[PDB]
């Protein structure tokens, strides 16, 4: 309604609204949240604790992060409405690492403080794509960033064996890995199968076994990954694949991966993503990784059907609440992931289906690369100067002489 | 040796400034970025207290040219091309409520796979 | 009068496609209908598009 | 402490229930060991306590960081109080430091602080 | 209420120390009594306080350092099934530190891959 | 770097060598130590050589 006069209703131009990418901004108790709420309820159909599309339901697609546990009671009404709502406790739920990027892998596994990162990066890329085409025969375009699927237990028994490695120097023979045992070594790709002992490096005419060349040069790198492969908070990944259940969910499990974040197990209009229980370390990984899911489900599926004279169908909008935690101003690089994968649908959204929500108590803190992308504001009340400073530069300059009511609004 | 460029973007900011220095003309649409108004104000031959203020406030189908094609700088309403170019953009809202809609899953996975695209 | 374009969303061809008693034709060339051979290219070119990778040149 | 923290938290979901004995860490010149220009010093400290200002408010945990030098700390730790009580700042630094997080940053709070006796 | 204060410059002391008769007690943990066991820290604590160093360390000593604090965790826990290096289970440092010093004097060649001799 | 690191070696063994009673003996610790015995040890670092005759220990 309008503040002016009760009795006024506000209408807004849908198509010119989600359409686009909104900015809900405003300060803590100011009841974002509640605001957020109430658009998405109006845009899905729930009105007085009803579900009013009870005979047909309708194309609406929403997509929510919950970082904390709020909007899951906002869509959770009476069994007998017919209203289904995609809930998915993330830390309860089977999201393997293997539908991940190069940079998403890396920062996974790989820490950017130690010195000698290339040697390290190198291998493990040599490492997982060898993976990925022993594992996937019939595909034949694989890279490093294919979504498909491969051990990571064997890519670490590799990189142990790689630290471990010690090749044999005498004549005659060539130059190969040697083993205790004093079984040459033919094919490298052996050491993804077990860990290995090799022979001791001796100067000697006899023997003359020298060091490898990624030999000690590992030891920090492996004992990370070891904690990370035995961590039992982030059994989300499936990243323990000595369990039977988690080397069951290989690359034909693909297509049930992504109905189940669009909402698409039997029916469902809004998916509350709740990463709560997730690790902080790696809360912006999956989020710019089911963000690049969407994403190039959306642009395959307009590419498409661009060749059948028709559009996207399905459009899509996401819902980023408390954006600053993972999508920051003044970021390092564990962001850099999440902030690489917004990035590509503030920029490219518009076109293959997808929009933006960007909801944030501290709008400064906030990436301008996304911010400045956002055609529609619904600002409610704010209280740091340094945030009204910055929204009134980026709403229109017909807005600036009423861009002062900000402190005001109650 | 006889050739000329147009370069036509939305998003100035992001194109070569190399490649856009070199542009005796501007016809300048209504820009939204601040940085895209910062830069095309740099850019432009003519800015003196009637270009810099415009930019931001110009209509719909109203464009504003600057350069050496003419001597008063001035904002020209264009009538709309016959026959209109085919933009297509996609209305969220339309598209909701139009009944549930369900894609063919297998044929865009196996497109996303580089194996039909 | 000559004019080329760039398009990479295909949407200029409606604006010149007009009746054929007008007798004006546009050259449309799509990824169908075009031909470019691959020895017209330099070495950048074609080391761009066949040894051109993600992984460590041999 | 954290663990502990998660593990009853754990527990006392499955009864329906939550935390009911939480804990306050109260920190005592936080600057020396979460320090904003650190290296490998302070590293282990660092991410331990930084793992409570992120996670610990859903396991039943608080923390209050008590500094005297808010520039040296860490600003991953201080952007997530959300109440602050402020005594009489001398140096300009942390001055403006403070400023620029309080929710409430008005004129008449910002200049209401090396006045406080 | 539950409270935990880290402090480094001591005091916070005689806040909280009153009068026996009120049956109020305050838990004090000082250097005396504090009992932080080591094999409770996970591999990084466990390098930074044994492996690290001023002077460059060697591509054999963390190597064996880590296998041999592995060994001690198996053989002094038997009932626990995964252990590893970040497991943490009761190992006694002298035992590491015999392993160290043995492996450090050895006076047998490798005589090929044959087990005995 | 490399100079940094035969120079912080040098002092440190030096260090040891003239104060064998002291144990937590480290580059910041105020004993003494002779400055023209680092300079006799980089200087014969600088003119090493070492014997690479198969079978002899390289020595």
């Amino acid at each position: 309604n309008l503040a002016q006069n009760e009795e006024v209703s506000f209408t807004l131009d849908g198509d010119k609204f989600f359409s686009k990418h909104v900015a809900v901004v405003g300060s803590t108790g100011s009841g974002k949240s509640c605001a957020v709420a109430k658009i998405l309820q109006n845009v899905v159909g729930i009105n007085d604790a009803r579900n009013i599309n009870k005979s047909d339901k309708k194309n609406s697609h929403i997509i929510i992060f919950d970082i904390h546990s709020e909007y899951k009671s906002a869509f959770e009404i009476d069994k007998n409405e017919d209203f289904n709502l995609n809930y998915l406790d993330v830390e309860k739920l089977k999201l393997p690492y293997w539908l991940m990027n190069s940079e998403e892998l890396e920062t996974l596994f790989i820490e950017s403080n130690e010195q000698n990162s290339h040697n390290q990066v190198s291998q493990f890329k040599r490492a997982v794509v060898l993976n990925k085409e022993k594992y996937n025969p019939e595909f034949k375009k694989i890279t490093y960033d294919s979504p498909v699927y491969f051990n990571i237990n064997e890519v670490f028994n590799y990189i142990y064996n790689l630290n471990e490695e010690v090749i044999n120097k005498i004549e005659g023979e060539p130059s190969l890995p040697k083993l205790s045992n004093g079984e040459l070594v033919e094919n490298r790709q052996i050491y993804f199968n077990e860990k290995l002992e090799f022979t001791s490096s001796n100067t000697s005419k006899a023997t003359k076994a020298s060091n490898g060349p990624f030999n000690g040069e590992f030891n920090r790198f492996l004992s990370r990954f070891e904690t990370k492969l035995t961590d039992k908070r982030l059994e989300f990944l499936l990243l323990n694949q000595d369990v039977e259940e988690n080397s069951k969910y290989r690359t034909e499990h693909f297509e049930d991966i992504l109905k189940q974040f669009m909402g698409y197990l039997d029916r469902s209009n809004v998916s509350i993503i709740d990463l709560s229980g997730i690790p902080f370390e790696v809360l912006s990984i999956t989020i710019s990784l089911i963000s690049r899911l969407i994403f190039d489900f959306a642009f395959h599926y307009s590419k498409l059907q661009h060749q059948k004279d028709e559009l996207n169908d399905i459009p899509f909008m996401i819902v980023c609440e408390e954006a600053h935690n993972y999508i920051p101003r003044t970021g390092g690089i564990e962001f850099k992931a999440a902030k690489k994968s917004i990035e590509r649908i503030a920029k490219e959204g518009r076109k293959y289906g997808l929009s933006l929500m960007v909801v944030s108590q501290r709008p400064s803190e906030v990436s301008d690369t996304i911010l400045s992308q956002c055609n529609n504001f619904i600002n409610l009340r704010l209280t740091n100067i340094n945030d009204q400073n910055y929204i009134k530069n980026l709403l229109p300059d017909n807005s600036r002489s009423i861009s002062e009511i900000l402190p005001t609004l109650g | 040796y006889g050739l000329s460029l147009m370069v036509v973007s939305q998003r100035p900011s992001e194109v070569s400034d190399t490649i856009l220095s070199q542009c005796n003309n501007f016809i300048n649409l209504r820009l939204t970025n601040i940085n895209d108004q910062n830069y095309i104000k740099n850019l432009l031959p003519d800015n003196s207290r009637s270009i810099s203020e415009i930019l931001p406030t110009l209509g719909a189908g109203e464009c504003l040219v600057v350069g050496d094609s003419t001597p008063i700088p001035s904002i020209v309403k264009l009538e709309l091309p016959n026959p209109e170019p085919r933009s297509q953009s996609i209305k969220f809202h339309k598209k909701w409520s139009e009944s549930w809609r369900t894609p063919s899953f297998e044929e865009v996975i196996m497109r996303w796979r580089k194996e039909n695209g």
